[PDB]
RNA sequence: AUUUGGACAAACUUGGUCAUUUGAGGAACUAAUUCCGUAGGUGAACCUGCGGAAGGAUCAUUAAA
RNA sequence: GUGAAAUUCUUGGAUUUAUUGAAGACUAACUACUGCGAAAGCAUUUGCCAAGGACGUUUUCAUUAAUCAAGAACGAAAGUUAGGGGAUCGAAGAUGAUCAGAUACCGUCGUAGUCUUAACCAUAAACUAUGCCGACUAGGGAUCGGGUGGUGUUUUUUUAAUGACCCACUCGGCACCUUACGAGAAAUCAAAGUCUUUGGGUUCUGGGGGAGUAUGGUCGCAAGGCUGAAAAAGGAAUUGA
């Protein structure tokens, strides 16, 4: 009853996963038990379920979505955390699809979110307890479903324009709520 | 809120309030009282409305003991659902929002007082204070112009609050024409709307928008049903016969080719009796 | 309090299991400290202006023994303990009942008119003092 | 050997559905939706909502008697945004593990190439 | 929602009761593909029901599934591609269906292009000899010498337009000698796009040539010998 | 269709009638982000449409096998 | 649909699914510190009409040039007049909810506009916050257009193209990185430089903030011309006397 799934790598992540490579196939065989393989002639790595070893049907798609997040381009152990719990999601939009912004706006709404040395970037994720990766305009955020949520809430109010320091205020006052319930 | 920083202008406004001592003033927004206060020293009757328990009650307790309590009444809650009994002079240091409702309300309201001495926005009183040709002048402007004679008094700046807001302020006169012009509100908002509904168009161009034909058309057409007629048969549509009637109206008038904010109110009203001439009525 | 601006240092797995896991251990850890040496302080001095020789107070897992025990090590709590702090007597729970200091117990119904009357204006007097 | 569906999983900003079909997509077999399983309106479209629908869509597929399908997970594209969100990523976990074999995945947003005015305003929409 | 509160609007004045059975009154049927490709049973549909063979022999003939190569023909190397059927000759629960269209898969498209070096569109209508009128877009990418040094590959607007119009007359020449099913024979084993290498291989070395897309637009009068001959009569059994 | 005479006679008035419900005194008892051009604004301590500007805080990945 | 809801639409099956059809805009990814243009501005395909810079040139005229009031051409978005079309978004407006918190102030509908032709309007942080023409004064790579040369791969060979890459050179661009023996109060500037105090040509222009005041320095904008009321413990109080 073997059962397979594929998932493409760009090239500019095809580097980093053969680099980080090997302390990604141990976590697929061992815990999950799911025939691995990477097909580098059509740079794409296949998953697939053996009838008799496996155990848990979902162990393939989680393990689906563990690569692929890590393709989209989150830290090595972030995903593994994907992995090990079963309630984390991963959201993506775009600054188009906020407001239509154009070349040198678009670039400074993106130095508006990352903030100084990630400085902002780095807040929010400490505070909401997510993970988030801004592509070239793709921004993606890792965590449990109301948490995202929280993330995307700041991150849009900075899309628009907030100033980090009004944003950082609120984020720390969420924090605090967080923290007491 | 902003809480009042000069006695000087809190004087000002009591003075050219000009309060006579057999009056009732109503008194909106408060705040720290010291308007109460010398309200209560100068008029016969005082009324004051308010929405916030918080100064309701520190009001109430800065003027007890006092032999005027007698005479001064606390009206809590908002006052945009209750009834208002008639007072004779009115003093308003009200949030703006509610100020437009406010001097609606206040004219509207029978036996209307005789003056009022308002705190706006120097946009907003400008815009009442806005004369026929004037950028300003707007809808607005119009329908308080012409059941109201307006001046302003003193403006206030920013700087004068605590804390200051951003929008710089102003005291303005208001006077109910007493009695009321026999004219319709109804038909004569009609009126307004349609030609502002861009003021700087022509008000044949106005009229020429769809909406306002079809509008027009239904009231005609209710009016004639009525009056029991029938109109001529139409080649195209209702809308048109009625539009072509109304480009009869316009040219008789010779006024459709005159902007809305350079017309005076004589020329609206005089363009409203002929419509309502005509048969056409707005409401 | 302050959020941390700088990159997490453990990752989402770690800090779900660090929620899946005296205020702050940091604040005991500085609380410890601060008291050994402010014990060395007080021993310095107390070697500079004394007349008399004093020794260095103290020197500064698996199971341990407590040498001092300050009971005869043959007394129990439930012997240390006074009958007043384990029961006294309070209010009555039903509303129907007031029960006095003393241990007596009384029935609003079951009491005279002029009882009723009495015990009011001595509860009177007793919440007008308070 | 088995027969093959095809799980057609909307997964809207603020609901989901996830719907079955035969292949040509006309014959509808069945359809579930957020709030229908969840009983509220903030949760309407909730990973948890999208588990339990995803789970009784495999039960009534298991009563017609398909057992494989095909998917086509989708966002509300369009002007809006673009990627399938929390809700299909939930339903696509919740009904490979009740056990319908997955065949094949596939994203249909659809995607304008040019698109008219969004609903935003010059000044930008959320927040 | 179905919560308590969730206040009752116009709506729920008047239902209808589940008695229906819907899915015992419907039926299945299996589809069959052209000779082409080399597995030909694929999958099975629904029918309303068989009262009206009014009914049953319309939805049929409206249907049209939509498979991937893959599936088809047993080769997991065309995955990206996927093709659109459409069944319009039934007989004896078995369904017969013939080309109807192409595309790639979004995410193929998504992996292809990527960001330096230039894209190229090609848009060509035509008709084949069935007489069915047809579109055809390709696309291809601009890549790069085994030598580059330069980051970017870009094409100038003048290799862009004579790239374009030689993939313009390979394409027409191609689908106005061939036949449909011709067509789909050839379009199989991506033997169009290696012409179209072969051909601009002298302005400017390509790379990722495909035939993007089919489109139908036109077909002939119908033909159930055609089909039959496509797809390469009988008796009952004595009720009584 | 219309017409005669009765009783019933709804309903109304003026009441009478009994019946039941519902205002301040007396008298007891119990209980205790900044900005620009233009256009507009009536729930305006300011807001909105359209086109612009920075005179506004960039982290991570990235040649190729 | 929002933070939360709510008008709204839904047994005459809405949201969703499949196949099509129409209508008007729009031209995604490819999109870069790249291109074009006098600026505003300009991205689907093919065709036609003219136009343009650069480069190449042992072609040609032979000072025809530079700076320049008046005037003219064009001039984003909004706006006006008259026609056309009117899918989408959408000032005004009409409405829902007004629930704490605004940390998370919006939802449904929508005139005018947006789109188009013919005229007006002539303004923007229209920015490289800096009149133009000429000349000289530092190194370095990359990149776009043209040309010359070299060399091997990619290419192909009596048919119609003979293009891609690499390397040196080369004019001309969009910008960039290092620094100035220079300049400047400093930031910075390849011009904002051109050896201590000054002449390459030419046009326009000049002699901070808030406050407090005088106004004949001046321009706007107002009203009414029958209409009026007379001191309290004679308290507080489930808390008191």
């Amino acid at each position: 009853k073997f059962e397979s799934r594929k998932i493409m790598v760009p090239p500019h992540r095809m580097t980093p996963l053969r680099n980080s490579w090997t302390k990604i196939y141990p976590p697929l065989v061992e815990h999950l038990k799911l025939q691995v393989r990477m097909n580098l002639k059509t740079k794409s790595v296949e998953l697939r379920t053996n009838p008799k070893f496996t155990t848990d049907p979902g162990a393939l798609q989680k393990g689906a979505d563990f690569i692929k997040a890590f393709t989209l381009g989150f830290d090595l152990d972030d995903s593994i955390a994907l992995l090990r719990l079963d309630d984390l999601y991963i959201e993506t939009f775009e600054v188009k699809d906020v407001k239509t912004l154009t070349g040198d706006h678009l670039s400074r709404a993106i130095g508006r979110i990352a903030g100084k040395d990630g400085k902002t970037k780095f807040a929010i994720e400490n505070a909401t307890r997510t993970r988030i990766v801004l592509a070239d305009s793709k921004i993606h955020i890792l965590g449990g479903f109301t948490h995202i949520r929280m993330a995307r809430e700041s991150v849009v109010s900075l899309i628009l324009g907030s100033p980090p320091g009004k944003v950082y205020g609120n984020l720390r006052t969420v924090a605090s709520r967080l923290k007491e319930r | 809120q902003h809480i009042l920083k000069n006695p000087l202008v809190a004087q000002g406004i009591v003075d050219k309030a000009q309060i006579r001592p057999s009056d009732v003033v109503l008194e909106v927004g408060p705040g720290t009282g010291n308007l109460t206060v010398r309200i209560l020293e100068q008029a016969k009757n005082v009324v004051a409305v308010e929405m916030d328990p918080r100064m309701a009650a520190e009001l109430t307790k800065r003027v007890r003991g006092t032999p005027v309590e007698k005479k001064l009444e606390i009206m809590l809650g908002d006052f945009m659902k209750t009834e208002l009994p008639y007072f004779d002079i009115c003093i308003s240091n009200t949030p703006y929002q509610i100020s437009s409702p406010l001097v609606f309300k206040l004219i509207n309201q029978p036996r209307p007082p005789r003056v009022s001495i308002l705190m706006f926005q120097r946009e907003f009183a400008l815009r009442l204070l806005a004369r026929p040709g004037d950028s300003l002048y707007c809808r607005l402007s119009a329908n308080v112009q012409m059941w109201a004679n307006v001046t302003h008094i003193m403006k206030v700046g920013k700087n004068n609050f605590r804390p200051p807001p951003q929008v710089e302020s102003s005291v303005v006169r208001l006077e109910i024409k007493n009695p009321r012009p026999q004219v319709d509100y109804n038909e004569w908002d009609g009126l307004l709307r349609i030609v502002f509904v861009r003021k700087n168009r022509t008000i044949s161009a106005g009229f020429k928008s769809t909406t306002v034909m079809d509008i027009l058309e239904k009231n005609y057409k209710t009016f004639l049903a009525m009056n029991n007629e029938m109109v001529d048969d139409t080649k195209g549509s209702m809308h048109d016969v009625v539009k072509e009637k109304i480009d009869t109206v316009l040219k008789e008038t010779d006024l459709g080719d005159k902007r809305a904010g350079k017309c005076d109110q004589n020329d609206f009203l005089r363009l409203l009796y002929a419509f309502h001439q005509v048969g056409i009525h707005f409401s | 309090f302050e959020l941390s601006d700088v990159k997490s240092s453990k990752s989402l797995a770690e800090i779900y299991e660090d929620d899946y896991t005296a205020l702050s251990e940091e604040l005991q850890k500085a609380h410890s400290e601060i008291s050994e040496l402010y014990a060395n302080l007080v021993y310095k001095l107390d070697v500079l202006s004394s007349v008399h020789f004093v020794p260095k107070p103290a020197s500064t897992e698996t199971p341990t023994i407590s040498m001092e025990d300050a009971q005869p090590l043959y007394m129990s709590n439930a012997s240390s303990l006074a009958p007043q702090e384990i029961y006294n007597v309070g209010k009555a729970e039903k509303d129907g009942e007031i029960r006095l200091k003393n241990g007596v117990a009384m029935s609003k119904e079951e009491l005279t008119r002029e009882d009723k009357n009495r015990l009011r204006r001595a509860l009177k007097r007793k919440r007008s003092k308070a | 050997s088995q027969v093959f569906g095809v799980a057609r999983i909307y997964a809207s900003f603020n609901d989901t559905f996830v719907h079955v079909t035969d292949l040509s997509g006309k014959e509808t077999i069945a359809r579930v939706t957020g709030g229908m399983k969840v009983k509220a309106d903030r949760d309407e479209s909730s990973p948890y909502a999208a588990m339990l629908a995803a789970q009784d869509v495999a039960a009534k597929c298991k009563e017609v008697g398909i057992t494989a399908v095909h998917v086509k997970i989708r966002a509300t594209g369009g002007t809006r945004t673009k990627t399938p969100g929390p809700g299909g990523q939930a339903a696509l976990r919740a009904l490979a593990r009740s056990g319908l074999r997955i065949g094949r995945i596939e994203d249909v947003t659809p995607v304008p190439s040019d698109s008219t005015r969004k609903k935003g305003g010059r000044r930008g929409r959320r927040l | 929602a179905v919560g308590k509160n969730k206040r009752l609007s116009k709506g729920k004045k008047g239902q209808k009761k589940r008695v229906v059975d819907p899915f015992t009154r419907k039926e299945w049927f299996d589809i069959k593909a052209p000779s082409t490709f080399e597995n030909r049973n694929v999958g099975k549909t629904l029918v309303n029901k068989s009262t009206g063979l009014k009914s049953a022999s319309d939805a049929l003939k409206g249907r049209v599934v939509e498979v991937c190569l893959a599936d088809l023909q047993g080769s997991e190397d065309h995955s990206f591609r996927k093709i659109k059927l459409r069944v319009d000759e039934v007989q004896g629960k078995n369904l017969l269906t013939n080309f109807h269209g192409m595309d790639f898969t979004t995410d193929k498209l998504r992996s292809m292009v990527r960001k330096w070096q230039t894209l190229i569109e090609a848009n060509v209508t035509v008709k084949t000899s069935d007489d069915y009128v047809l579109r055809i877009f390709a696309i291809a990418f601009t890549r790069k010498q085994a030598n580059q040094v330069k980051r970017h590959s870009y094409a100038q607007s003048s290799h862009i337009r004579a790239i374009r119009k030689v993939i313009s007359e390979i394409l027409t020449k191609e689908v106005q000698g061939s036949t449909l099913a011709q067509l789909t024979s050839k379009l199989i084993p991506e033997v169009i796009n290696k012409e179209i290498e072969n051909a601009t291989k002298d302005i400017f070395p390509l790379q990722n040539i495909h035939v993007r897309k089919v489109k139908l637009l036109k077909q002939p009068k119908f033909d159930v010998g055609a089909l039959m001959a496509l797809h390469g009569e009988e008796k009952g059994k004595k009720v009584t």
